[PDB]
């Protein structure tokens, strides 16, 4: 989120608040307990330009795999989640991109979908069942994936 | 009557109007459409004095089961440069996807438009509904001569009729441009 | 005010009304004119 | 010809009843304009009495 | 206990049955309250998770 | 008698001219559809 904020604040400034910013983001609240982070962000500048080239093509990748997903043989769940899309997504004209630019704005989309999913479930973890606060050893077992 | 309400929100931002249109079997009997749920309806128009073409929209059709009774649809109408032609033909075409069918019923618009005559933030949830109340008026098939009626639904509205733009002199008489 | 007032809206109230009325007649005699060398 | 004569017979009396439909639904979106027109002068009028009083 | 585990069913089996635990947020009497559901199928990932939203369907 | 007499002329006199552009819209509805079932 700081990241992002930050890139619309450097392009302009009026809209973006500074003390708005570093007080809901540079805290983490976890277990009870309140962790001041440390940012004076070249890490991130991957994740803010797919999750923004991704924020484009679902208000139109959730109309056009409607559209075409319509029959008797409907699943029925998908009934009641045809209402929690918006009104101005509802709108769009998908006659204003050809036939071969909206492949191009699937394949694009379905590879930003998986790859931003993959590496948050990404499993190199591990689970501690022993810890001991002021020796600061703890035991565990390793699993991947 | 679901299928009225689906084409509101997924033809309904690709149209100008919607007609929604009931066919009884009496015009289902002449025609010869047999109400299996595999069949995938088409929409598009045929303009006069112009180039005539519009795309094709994918309509949904469900058969109703009881006050009328039959298969239920829903017809673009297009307002190209905010009005309507009273001779312009709007053509459906009835096709299978595995089977061998192909038929073509067509509708002009003097019989559709003059029936149309009488802190967290929250998320907006608009489901379909068909909680709409219907009124139903009476039509007749220029092409075959069979009735089917037309779904007229509540909602510069009540202070203007639905505009036409009738053909000017010099023309072909109306029965040598509708055929 | 009597005077002025009335002057203004009983007049171009009923001016406006009155140009209304018309507009049925030379409608009619546009379309039944039009319903024969069309149809008849 | 004499399917061309049954389609100029029937295709005129169709088509007849339609702008005849037409015609009386152009006449009714006038007629409520008229007393949407005479109904705001009676609605003035009501209130002459206390425009003229400013 | 078996009012718990929901048993979900030509089908080949491994050296594998697995056993889920399915925690459903839901709200009776117009106030939150969870519900809790042990599944138990040899089916894969991608199977169990298209099986178990028809459980909840209602 | 400003409020008297203009109540009971620029009330009444509409009245009687409101009630006579109805007429023309039921008799339109009356032969216009008589037209049909008679002629057409």
């Amino acid at each position: 989120v700081y990241h992002i904020y930050s890139k619309i604040s450097a392009g302009a400034p009026g809209d973006v608040n500074m003390a708005e910013l570093d007080l809901y983001t540079t805290n983490v609240s976890f277990m009870g307990r309140t962790y001041r982070l440390d940012v004076d962000l070249r890490v991130l500048d991957d994740l803010s330009m797919y999750l923004c080239i991704l924020s484009a093509l679902v208000p139109r990748g959730c109309l056009r795999l409607l559209t075409a997903l319509v029959r008797h043989d409907r699943h029925p769940l998908t009934e009641v989640f045809e209402g929690v899309v918006p009104d101005e997504v509802t709108r769009i004209d998908l006659d204003q991109l050809s036939v071969p630019d909206d492949i191009t704005r699937m394949r694009v989309m379905f590879s930003y979908l998986q790859s931003l999913s993959s590496i948050f479930n990404l499993g190199p973890r591990l689970h501690v069942y022993a810890y001991s606060a002021e020796t600061l050893a703890a035991s565990c077992w390793y699993s991947p994936r | 009557m679901d299928a009225h309400a689906i084409n509101e929100r997924y033809v309904g931002p690709r149209c100008h109007r919607l007609a929604h249109v009931v066919l009884p079997r009496t015009f289902l009997l002449h025609h010869a459409i047999p109400l299996e749920p595999e069949i995938i309806f088409s929409t598009y128009t045929r303009f006069s004095r112009s180039p005539g073409s519009s795309r094709r929209l994918v309509v949904c059709g469900k058969r109703v089961l009881p006050s009328p009774s039959g298969l239920a649809l829903s017809l673009p109408l297009f307002s190209h440069d905010g009005n309507f032609h009273p001779f312009d033909i709007s053509v459906l075409r009835i096709s299978c996807p595995g089977s061998n069918l192909s038929l073509t019923v067509r509708f002009l618009y003097l019989s559709l438009v003059v029936a149309m005559g009488a802190p967290p933030v929250r998320l907006s949830f608009n489901p379909v509904n068909a909680d709409v109340p219907a009124t139903w008026r009476d039509a007749t098939n220029v092409y075959s001569g069979a009735p089917y009626y037309v779904c007229v639904y509540e909602r510069e509205d009540d202070w203007l009729p639905i505009p036409l733009s009738f053909p000017e002199e010099p023309v072909p008489p109306p029965p040598s441009l509708v055929f | 005010t009597d005077i002025d007032t009335a002057k203004i809206t009983l007049i171009s109230f009923i001016r406006r009304i009155k140009q209304k009325v018309a507009a049925l007649s030379a409608s009619l005699a546009e379309t039944v004119d039009r319903i024969k060398k069309w149809y008849l | 010809s004499q399917l061309v004569r049954n389609r100029e017979r029937k295709t005129k009396a169709h088509l007849l009843s339609l702008e005849l439909d037409r015609l009386v639904q152009v006449h009714d979106s006038r007629v409520r304009v008229i007393n949407a027109d005479i109904d705001a002068v009676k609605q003035m009028i009501g209130n002459m009495t206390w425009s003229d009083n400013i | 206990p078996c009012d718990m585990l929901v048993d979900l069913d030509r089908e080949p089996a491994g050296l594998n049955v697995t056993i889920y635990a399915s925690l459903v947020y839901l709200r009776v009497n117009q106030r939150p309250s969870m519900a809790l559901t042990f599944f138990q199928s040899g089916k894969g990932f991608a199977e169990v998770v298209a099986m178990i939203k028809d459980h909840f369907t209602d």
